[PDB]
RNA sequence: ACCCCCGUGCCCAUAGCACUGUGGAACCACCCCACCCCAUGCCGAACUGGGUCGUGAAACACAGCAGCGCCAAUGAUACUCGGACCGCAGGGUCCCGGAAAAGUCGGUCAGCGCGGGGGU
RNA sequence: GUUUGACUGGGGCGGUCGCCUCCCAAAAUGUAACGGAGGCGCCCAAAGGUCACCUCAAGACGGUUGGAAAUCGUCUGUAGAGCGCAAAGGUAGAAGGUGGCUUGACUGCGAGACUGACACGUCGAGCAGGGAGGAAACUCGGGCUUAGUGAACCGGUGGUACCGUGUGGAAGGGCCAUCGAUCAACGGAUAAAAGUUACCCCGGGGAUAACAGGCUGAUCUCCCCCGAGAGUCCAUAUCGGCGGGGAGGUUUGGCACCUCGAUGUCGGCUCGUCGCAUCCUGGGGCUGAAGAAGGUCCCAAGGGUUGGGCUGUUCGCCCAUUAAAGCGG
RNA sequence: UAAGGUAGCGAAAUUCCUUGUCGGGUAAGUUCCGACCUGCACGAAAGGCGUAACGAUCUGGGCGC
RNA sequence: GGACCGAACCGGUGCCUGCUGAAACAGUCUCGGAUGAGUUGUGUUUAGGAGUGAAAAGCUAACCGAACCUGGAGAUAGCUAGUUCUCCCCGAAAUGUAUUGAGGUACAGCCUCGGAUGUUGACCAUGUCCUGUAGAGCACUCACAAGGCUAAAACCUUAUGAAACUCCGAAGGGGCACGCGUUUAGUCCGGGAGUGAGGCUGCGAGAGCUAACUUCCGUAGCCGAGAG
């Protein structure tokens, strides 16, 4: 009635204004606190990862619906 | 006792198997799927064993 | 007194109270000055004193309420299994929080009734009539 | 160039709801019919296929309006990085920057593209 | 001949040992407790691929069985539902509810990243072979995610034709699939194992219990505030509900600080000495104090405080006395 | 559960509650004797209940000193 | 006559004394047996997991739950002690995960040395992004105070509590860039380690009495190894 618990690191991993290489993981989350943006892909656990290299950037609108996205260099 | 056993499927005249746990509840009738074996393209693997 | 409710046990610390610094109901009000827990029978003794002095008349409101469980380990054991399942319910009380307030009783009799009730509370406390008020 | 309609985006409640008024032969809408393309675990109600008329009834479009939502200051306070203290203790104070939540004043019933249709 | 786990506010008994979710966790991640709550050791040939369609809880009014909730109809209706199991995130342009065809619940790979001491664990664009659904863009290498698990060794089975001891074979082995783990003490000592010692031994520990001391003071002992009533009448002569505040450190305890290369423990005897919260004596106030005999509070620690029966007893009960037969260090 | 104590004895070298309750003894008896039974958890050859005599045995009383 | 009293003799009951003794088991006093299952001499036989034993695990050459001597043998010792000449430079750990593991050990972390790069380090500023704590608030869940309406539920006014509530939500904190500006480390490679028992205080919590020179985490500093 006490002994139990468990430890699974989660969170944003690549924050806005950072230069991700493509295939980088940018957020680990359990649901859709972030929705995959333009240039972003989301795997089974709703991880968001770079589709192509660029500047990571965040779009915030109402915390029901914000999105991570890539603005490529060049 | 035991319920949903592990079932190996011989490919249709191939040489390779696939193995998966077809539940023995509703899946009373032997498995017949399709899969790519040793040779050609997808063919009928008969999960009898 | 005891609530009919939810999770058995809790924690504890403090900061000055917000949820009732002003006397809405009634005329006069006794009011806490110190941050103790108040809990159950302490209040109920306040209630039974004031109801003796006043009843057949007056309106008695108890704006405070024994929300918070508090625990006692058994008897005499070592720091052992878990915490102790029961013991008494309390109400945290921060200064400016209003516990009591009478209605339909003359100023002086409310003085004497607040005096009796406050002679059995862990905190010292001050009474007041309601100034001008807002918050509606 | 002015007007309005049909689509369609950016922005997605300061742009939403309620009460109200205005539109029909441009446009949209209801509407008529349906054995069949097609279709409802029953019903052409909805998908669907052929078309007037009629009617803007409902819908939709536009306009009014601040009852409701939504936005939301200033003053101050809560709390607090940092600095220095008090109380035996629960707990409290001071200087220095940071600074809410709520609530009051007020603000709104949007704003900005692309096209195509029809008016003048 | 051996085995007979560990944690553990001493050890034992009890409980626990891997994995998931929330709080603790101090707005990054991480963070302990025999802290506070709850679940897993599965499930689903469709609850999966895809492709098409539908939208929930709840309430009100109205209606055959009904009579609060069934079924049907209108109205309101960011979700108050649902999501196979727990909880959390997420979710209505669905991940929810229903039908069509289907197996990608694929083979060979893996840019680049999350996470871990390691070994593990997670996500993943994109390339080929070959498929599935869609008219198409395109989606598919199991499931809305997060638990449903087990290194290695040793072996069962099916392929493959690497090895194979003079040579050609074969026996045997290897490579690819795959079967065997409450090895749950869940990084798993052997394939294989329980007790007892007061007959006990060794190495160690004040890293850790029993005595005592220390720190604390819940429990213990004692004093104070209020004043409900009792006291015929009057709260306070005496008593004082329900409640509040303190002191002491003599009780049982918590904690584990010096002492385990030793601080001898109950009771008696002997010898003392100290506190005072005073049993007697001495002085005072008040009394529900006429006298006498008392009650209770204040001052007071000079001295005094008996002999026996029972019991190891300390206590306590009793006998017979007493001014008194005090309580503690 | 295969059954559930026949005689005997019982607060006992066994009894926890306990100094059980009554009585005897004593001025006074947590011990000891006798009764009772409510036997925490007596009992028939790990023998039950008695028993004269014996005992550097253990327990309680008395006289003498 | 496994009868009585009682010397010798065999014994060892109770008290004292002795306790660096007269003595490594005794002395005085007292006491048991004393024709018997008795006492005693010489010779001789049984021994080490073995003998013997009217049975204590007794005795087996002054300490027997398995004798002594030599040998294997310097057994093994996650345990305790001890480990010696000088000055100079740097300088820790008492954390993490794993362990028939818990006072042991492996890996990492932190120390030092040599090589390589050669400002990538540190602080503080601006820009940007992330977060749900302090506070606050009742919009949901649970709890909850006085009224109203009412077949009590819902619903209206007034009014609160929250670790496992959140319409909101700071100060701070973390990543990245840049240096717009000061400083001086950083990283990679290879040799040698030790540490893995920590302690106190302030702030933030849990367990505990909002007890402890209490206990378990977080964070800053000192002790540890710091004299003045
Ligand atoms: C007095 C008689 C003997 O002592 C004891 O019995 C006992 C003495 C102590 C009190 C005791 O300590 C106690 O231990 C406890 C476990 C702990 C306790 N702590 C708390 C302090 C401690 O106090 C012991 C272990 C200490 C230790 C040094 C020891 O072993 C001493 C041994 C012998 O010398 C003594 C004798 O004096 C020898 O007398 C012998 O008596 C025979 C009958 C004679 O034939 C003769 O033998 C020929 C003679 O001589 C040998
Ligand atoms: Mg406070
Ligand atoms: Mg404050
Ligand atoms: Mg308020
Ligand atoms: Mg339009
Ligand atoms: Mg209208
Ligand atoms: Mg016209
Ligand atoms: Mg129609
Ligand atoms: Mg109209
Ligand atoms: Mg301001
Ligand atoms: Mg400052
Ligand atoms: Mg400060
Ligand atoms: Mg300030
Ligand atoms: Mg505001
Ligand atoms: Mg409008
Ligand atoms: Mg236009
Ligand atoms: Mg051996
Ligand atoms: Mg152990
Ligand atoms: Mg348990
Ligand atoms: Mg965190
Ligand atoms: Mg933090
Ligand atoms: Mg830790
Ligand atoms: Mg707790
Ligand atoms: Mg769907
Ligand atoms: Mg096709
Ligand atoms: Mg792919
Ligand atoms: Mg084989
Ligand atoms: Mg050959
Ligand atoms: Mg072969
Ligand atoms: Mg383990
Ligand atoms: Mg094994
Ligand atoms: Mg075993
Ligand atoms: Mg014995
Ligand atoms: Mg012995
Ligand atoms: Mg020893
Ligand atoms: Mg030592
Ligand atoms: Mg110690
Ligand atoms: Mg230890
Ligand atoms: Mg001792
Ligand atoms: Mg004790
Ligand atoms: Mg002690
Ligand atoms: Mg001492
Ligand atoms: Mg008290
Ligand atoms: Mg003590
Ligand atoms: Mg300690
Ligand atoms: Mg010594
Ligand atoms: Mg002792
Ligand atoms: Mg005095
Ligand atoms: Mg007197
Ligand atoms: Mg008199
Ligand atoms: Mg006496
Ligand atoms: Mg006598
Ligand atoms: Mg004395
Ligand atoms: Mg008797
Ligand atoms: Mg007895
Ligand atoms: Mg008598
Ligand atoms: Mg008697
Ligand atoms: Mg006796
Ligand atoms: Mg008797
Ligand atoms: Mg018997
Ligand atoms: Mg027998
Ligand atoms: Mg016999
Ligand atoms: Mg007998
Ligand atoms: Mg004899
Ligand atoms: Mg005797
Ligand atoms: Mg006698
Ligand atoms: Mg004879
Ligand atoms: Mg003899
Ligand atoms: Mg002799
Ligand atoms: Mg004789
Ligand atoms: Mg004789
Ligand atoms: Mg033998
Ligand atoms: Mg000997
Ligand atoms: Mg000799
Ligand atoms: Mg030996
Ligand atoms: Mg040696
Ligand atoms: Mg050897
Ligand atoms: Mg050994
Ligand atoms: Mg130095
Ligand atoms: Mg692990
Ligand atoms: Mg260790
Ligand atoms: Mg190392
Ligand atoms: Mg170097
Ligand atoms: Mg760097
Ligand atoms: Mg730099
Ligand atoms: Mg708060
Ligand atoms: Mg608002
Ligand atoms: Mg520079
Ligand atoms: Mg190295
Ligand atoms: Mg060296
Ligand atoms: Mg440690
Ligand atoms: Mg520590
Ligand atoms: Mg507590
Ligand atoms: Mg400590
Ligand atoms: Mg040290
Ligand atoms: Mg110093
Ligand atoms: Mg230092
Ligand atoms: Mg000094």
């Amino acid at each position: 009635n006490g002994r139990d618990s468990n430890p699974k690191y989660l969170g944003v991993k690549k924050f806005g204004g950072e230069v991700v290489k493509a295939g980088n993981i940018l957020v680990r989350q359990r649901g859709t606190k972030f929705k995959a943006g333009q240039g972003v892909g989301m795997g089974r656990d709703h991880t968001l990862f770079a589709l192509s290299d660029g500047k990571v950037v965040f779009i915030n609108k109402g915390k029901g619906a914000r999105f991570i996205s890539i603005e490529a260099a060049q | 006792p035991r319920i949903i056993v592990k079932m190996e499927s011989s490919a249709g005249t191939g040489f390779y198997y696939t193995t998966t746990k077809n539940r023995r509840n509703t899946q009373a009738k032997l498995e017949l799927k399709k899969y790519d074996p040793v040779a050609k393209k997808h063919v009928v693997f008969r999960e009898k064993k | 007194k005891r609530t009919k409710f939810r999770k058995q046990f809790r924690g504890r610390m403090t900061g000055d109270a917000k949820g009732g610094d002003y006397v809405a109901f009634g005329d006069y009000g006794l009011i806490a000055m110190e941050p103790a827990w108040i809990k159950s029978n302490q209040i109920e003794a306040c209630r039974i004193v004031m109801s003796r002095h006043f009843r057949r008349g007056g309106k008695i409101y108890i704006r405070i309420f024994p929300d918070k469980p508090v625990t006692k380990k058994p008897a005499e054991t070592r720091m052992g299994k878990g915490k102790g399942a029961v013991e008494y319910w309390v109400s945290v009380v921060k200064p400016g929080r209003v516990m009591f307030e009478v209605a339909g009783v003359t100023e002086e009799q409310a003085k004497e009734a607040f005096r009796l009730a406050g002679h059995k509370l862990p905190i010292q406390t001050k009474m007041v009539k309601r100034e001008v008020y807002d918050e509606a």
